[PDB]
């Protein structure tokens, strides 16, 4: 129901 | 009937009302 | 340039519908077309019509003579003894081409009266007034009339236009092609308590003189095709969007709060699609209708979308919010690029399907994150390589057979198999991602904005198609607009991935030369398989060495096999320094497993998925473990999970367990690591030291600190440990002991997870977690040890299975009194009873599933019960159950259920062509040939499903089991 | 290759000649551990001259 992709740890910028 | 009795499946006339609607709200 | 295949040009069409009778399932109406002949001596005018009884036709208020014949009603003659499928496919393609409006043809042939020939030679207007009647439609308009008494608005009866592609001929006579654009005037005289939703904007709503009926007048000034015109008449609850005010949402009665919560996100979808493209939404209104017994889950017409009510959820329902959200998003993407910009031929359909799927993927990227985007792209690519290696290949943009490796003709959308249609849309959006890879994303959005801007300057003119054909896109126009905005042409990429119909297969293996410090890759292609083709372009490879991550481009010509790339130092093993990753960060790695002589940690062939490929790389197991742990790409973590199943060493168990414990890993990687850890644990029995896999980890993550066997009370507010918590016992139940039976330590753990479940404290529902608990109980069932075919009775039941059977009986009976959101526990319990019947535990009796597959049940229960009956008639070779299923295909009220029964009977067939079965009569061949020929003549999706079933059962040649 | 058994403290003596000799591409082709090294066949007799200083 939300983002749930830990994007700040895989693509930090 | 004594061991594992199942309530028989009855058809609804409008099944989305008993499926989709929340009962505790 | 667009030149019409029709000798006339249609300007305006009036569709008036009166007397919608719900008791008799009947509509009456007329249709008035305004055509301009482009060639003199027009004589006959050929229109499209199915199922409508044509009463009278008047051309310019003069009585004209029409003749009707539909060759697609009975495709081959009844007295032809042919029984091969290639004959039927050619005859069906010829029959569909004989009613095709994309040629000059059509089903209703009207003869122009003689006195109008001096009006038609000097090219002046003709106004054709047909009045018709649908007596009891088997297609097109679907009447959902419940059997509660009361008025038709009090019982909840409604009509909606169903079908796919050009299926508007099924409810009024038209020119049912996507290339005949005209303006529209739509009047519907419905009951006073009902509302009629259609395309355009509602100009007025007048009462009738008795005030018992009212007429809805719609006007559509944007020139759309007849195939984009829809209708939904019912007692709908109206809800104006509180954010965007031209958007109205219609639901069935008593479902207004679900509609309020569900359609509350749609303004963000509108804002996204209007800011990546720079055109505003082209239509003046937007209407979302939610209905019962829908054809597809989401249909998109001009200025209107028709969804099923099964998408409506409340605020406490998770695991359904993203699915409904993305259904709304792809309906809006098709509003932009399937309904406003239309198709010039049946070729150039890949352009529209690709642009719709590509901008919907951009929406998914922004909304759910880049990691969910990469996971979705990888699952679509795996889907297409599985389908294309299975059967032939999908050919985007064929030239008119061009694809003769497959049992249907690809000249028309209504002869395609449904799986081919799904893979067509899937491959179209992946090829559009490839075009974005060659020509950057901002130039791609500029292409789409140029197409939309040409269409919207075209959409406001009044000239009858002098300029209205700029709203139709083609392949040559799309490539020319790409070449206009970028200066590069993509003709090699178009020639390889569109015109050629194949995917590539890569087999890679490396060797590190220590002397010259090089990495010798060895990439060979399998190009002799039936689905494959040969790749000769460039190929990216990413090598992670101790000095960092380096990309290399390899030129893979036909005679190429060995590619020597250079390697860097190994001075980050001399000092302990951090090894820099693919992104800017750097981590501490345990280099004890690495080779002493090689610096390279892992290799990835084609990391960005820049070709339509299937890679089979041969790394070492420590390289797969390093790629699972320290990679910053989710598709590489998924492929390392997939490749670690072949290496059951305890270092791989440590790698997957460290992935499972790790938050800040993407959650769908940990959900895969559960099943990979279960498979590895099953393979290293008689070596496993401590408890079963993931149990201690479950008690560490999700149970109480003071009580290890009592689970914590449910708080599902994190949405990543909720998914991991509901997927971990399902994988944990696939554990097996040395005796091939599930251990009683994991089964007891799952039963204690079921008993101590308390959900009185979270703001979310528990139906999916409990349904997954039933799925975990079903996974633990091993086949029973029947002796001398002993009858399975209650006393000789397994002591393990009696607890499982008690739990699923309790769950199903409690669902009968307190139902779940979409009867998820009914579906899970029916699936588990079929699991217990598939092994020798419960008697193999289909009567329970036959009672759950009746008409009055919810559609998820129906398809789960019918899946159980299809599995039963495959295993027990039942003749009467197959006749039951074929009868249910012939006469069921819901056509989605008929399509699903044909689909499930194709996926899990009762016999294949190789098998000798008792169910290989001439009677079954005659029944299925009659089902292809007649019987399925009203749907275009049941007929392709019957063709698929006949192909799966009897093959392309003459049925063998025949005189 | 040519298996050569040596001393752990003497293994790095042949590695310094690898980074100094410009005859071939690389002297040591595979360094097994601390008491086993490999070599293109040609420098055992030449190494015997360096024993006077070792």
């Amino acid at each position: 129901p939300w983002n749930l992709s830990n994007d700040e740890y895989y693509y930090p910028k | 009937v004594s061991t594992f009795p199942l309530i028989a499946a009855r058809p609804f006339t409008i099944p989305y009302l008993t499926a989709l609607l929340p009962s505790e709200l | 340039g667009f030149e019409s295949p029709r000798p006339y040009k249609l300007t305006h069409q009036v569709v008036c519908i009166n007397n919608i009778n719900f008791q008799r399932k009947s509509v009456v109406g007329f249709v008035e077309l305004t055509i301009f002949p482009t060639v003199a001596n027009l004589n006959r005018i050929k229109l499209n019509s199915k199922q409508c009884r044509i009463y009278r036709v008047r051309i310019n208020d003069l009585e004209a003579a029409f003749i009707y014949n539909d060759p697609t009603l009975e495709v081959c003659h009844s007295e032809s003894k042919q029984r091969n499928l290639n004959y039927f496919s050619n005859a069906y393609a010829a029959a569909v081409s004989a009613v095709d409006p994309d040629a000059g043809n059509g089903e209703l042939c009207i003869k122009v009266p003689s006195e109008l020939w001096k009006h038609v030679d000097e090219l002046k207007v003709l106004k054709i007034h047909i009045n018709f009647s649908l007596d009891q439609p088997k297609g097109g308009l679907h009447f959902v009339v419940p059997s509660v008494e009361g008025s038709m608005a009090e019982r909840g009866a409604h009509v909606f236009s169903c079908g796919y592609q050009n299926s508007t001929r099924f409810w009024f006579p038209c020119v049912d092609s996507y290339s005949e654009l005209c303006t529209w005037k739509l009047e519907f005289t419905v009951d006073a308590a009902m509302v009629a939703v259609s395309n355009g904007d509602l100009v007025e709503t007048v009462y009738t003189h008795d005030m018992r009926k009212k007429t809805f007048h719609y006007m559509l000034t944007i020139p759309t095709a007849a195939s984009n015109i829809s209708l939904a008449i019912g007692p709908f609850e109206i809800l104006v969007d509180p954010y965007m005010h031209e958007v109205t949402h219609f639901c069935l009665p008593q479902l207004l709060p679900l509609l309020k919560h569900t359609t509350s996100y749609l303004h963000e979808v509108f804002e996204f699609y209007e800011e990546i493209l720079t055109c505003r939404y082209p239509y003046s209104c937007f209407k979302t209708v939610f209905i019962d017994e829908a054809y597809v889950e989401v249909a998109a017409y001009a200025s209107m979308s028709i969804f099923s009510t099964n998408l409506l959820h409340s605020a406490m329902i998770i695991d359904e919010t993203p699915l409904t959200r993305r259904c709304l998003a792809q309906s809006l993407a098709q509003q932009f690029f399937g309904c406003f910009i239309s198709r010039m031929s049946w070729s150039d359909e890949w352009v529209l399907k690709g642009i719709s799927g590509y901008i919907y993927g951009l929406w998914m990227k922004k909304t759910f994150g880049v990691n969910e985007y990469r996971h979705w792209i990888k699952e679509e690519l795996d889907k297409i390589v599985a389908y294309e290696l299975k059967t032939g290949g999908v050919l985007l943009h064929p030239i008119f057979n061009p694809a003769s490796h497959l049992h249907f003709s690809i000249k028309h959308p209504h002869t395609l198999s449904w799986e081919y249609y799904s893979m067509f849309q899937c491959k179209a959006h992946l090829v559009m991602r490839l075009i974005e890879n060659r020509i950057s994303m901002e130039f791609m959005l500029q292409v789409f904005n140029k197409l939309l801007s040409l269409a919207s300057t075209a959409s406001s003119q009044k000239f009858q198609s002098h300029m209205w054909s700029q709203m139709l896109v083609s392949t040559s126009g799309f490539l020319k607009s790409i070449s206009n905005v970028s200066g590069k042409d993509i003709q090699p990429l178009i020639k390889q991935w569109v015109d050629q119909s194949g995917v590539v297969k890569f087999y890679g293996s490396f060797a590190f030369n220590r002397k010259r410090n090089v990495l010798e890759l060895e990439i060979k292609q399998d190009y002799t398989s039936p689905g494959t083709q040969k790749y000769v372009g460039p190929l990216k490879v990413t090598v992670q060495e101790l000095d960092g991550s380096f990309n290399h481009t390899l030129q893979i010509e036909e005679n190429s096999l060995k590619h020597d790339i250079p390697c860097h130092s190994k001075s980050r093993r001399n000092k302990k320094k951090k090894i820099p990753l693919m992104n800017g960060e750097e981590v501490d790695m345990d280099l004890s497993a690495m080779d002493a002589d090689s610096p390279l940690l892992w290799i990835r062939i084609d990391p960005d998925m820049s070709v339509l490929r299937k890679v089979e790389f041969e790394q070492a197991d420590f390289m797969w473990q390093y790629q699972l742990r320290y990679e910053r790409d989710v598709v590489a973590q998924q492929e390392s999970i997939l490749a670690l199943e072949k290496f059951p060493t305890p270092a791989s168990r440590l790698a997957l367990t460290d992935i499972l414990e790790q938050e800040q890993c993407f959650y769908r990687v940990r959900m895969s690591a559960c099943f990979c850890l279960a498979k590895i644990a099953n393979s290293m029995v008689s070596t496993w030291t401590g408890p079963p896999a993931m149990k201690s980890l479950f008690t560490r993550m999700f149970c109480c600190k003071s009580c290890p066997n009592i689970v914590k009370t449910n708080n599902f507010m994190s949405f990543q440990s909720y998914f991991l918590q509901k997927t971990m016992p399902v994988a944990m139940a696939l554990l097996r002991d040395v005796h091939n039976l599930c251990p009683k330590e994991v089964l007891t753990f799952i039963l204690d997870l079921i008993k101590y479940n308390d959900n009185r404290k979270n703001k979310f529902s528990d139906n999916y977690y409990r349904a997954e608990m039933i799925d975990a109980l079903a996974n633990s069932v091993t086949p029973a040890v029947s002796v001398n075919n002993e009858v399975r009775t209650l006393d000789n039941l397994n002591p393990d299975v009696r607890l499982i059977l008690e739990e699923i009986t309790r769950f199903l009976n409690m669902e009968k009194l307190l139902p779940s959101y979409r009867h998820t526990i009914t579906v899970s319990c029916l699936r588990a009873i079929r699991v217990l019947q598939k092994n020798g535990h419960v008697p193999s009796d289909p009567a329970l599933f036959k009672s759950y597959a009746e008409y009055g049940h919810f559609v998820d229960i129906r398809i789960a019960a019918l899946e159980a009956v299809v599995d039963y008639t495959k295993v027990d070779r039942s003749y009467e159950e197959l006749q039951w299923l074929l009868n249910m295909i012939q006469n069921d009220p819901v056509p989605y259920v008929r399509h699903k029964i044909l689909n499930m009977l194709t996926k899990n067939p009762p016999f294949t062509k190789n098998m000798e079965s008792p169910l290989c009569n001439e009677a079954l061949v005659d029944q299925l040939w009659k089902l292809m020929n007649s019987g399925t003549s009203h749907d275009w999706r049941l007929r392709c499903g019957a063709v698929d079933l006949y192909f799966t059962l009897f093959g392309l040649s003459r049925p063998s089991c025949l005189p | 290759g040519v298996l050569i058994e040596c001393d752990p403290a003497m293994k790095q003596f042949l590695l310094y000649l690898d980074e100094s000799n410009a005859l071939g591409k690389k002297f040591i082709i595979q360094d097994i551990d601390d008491t086993h090294v490999f070599v293109i066949a040609e420098l055992v007799n030449v190494l015997q001259e360096r024993v006077g200083e070792l």
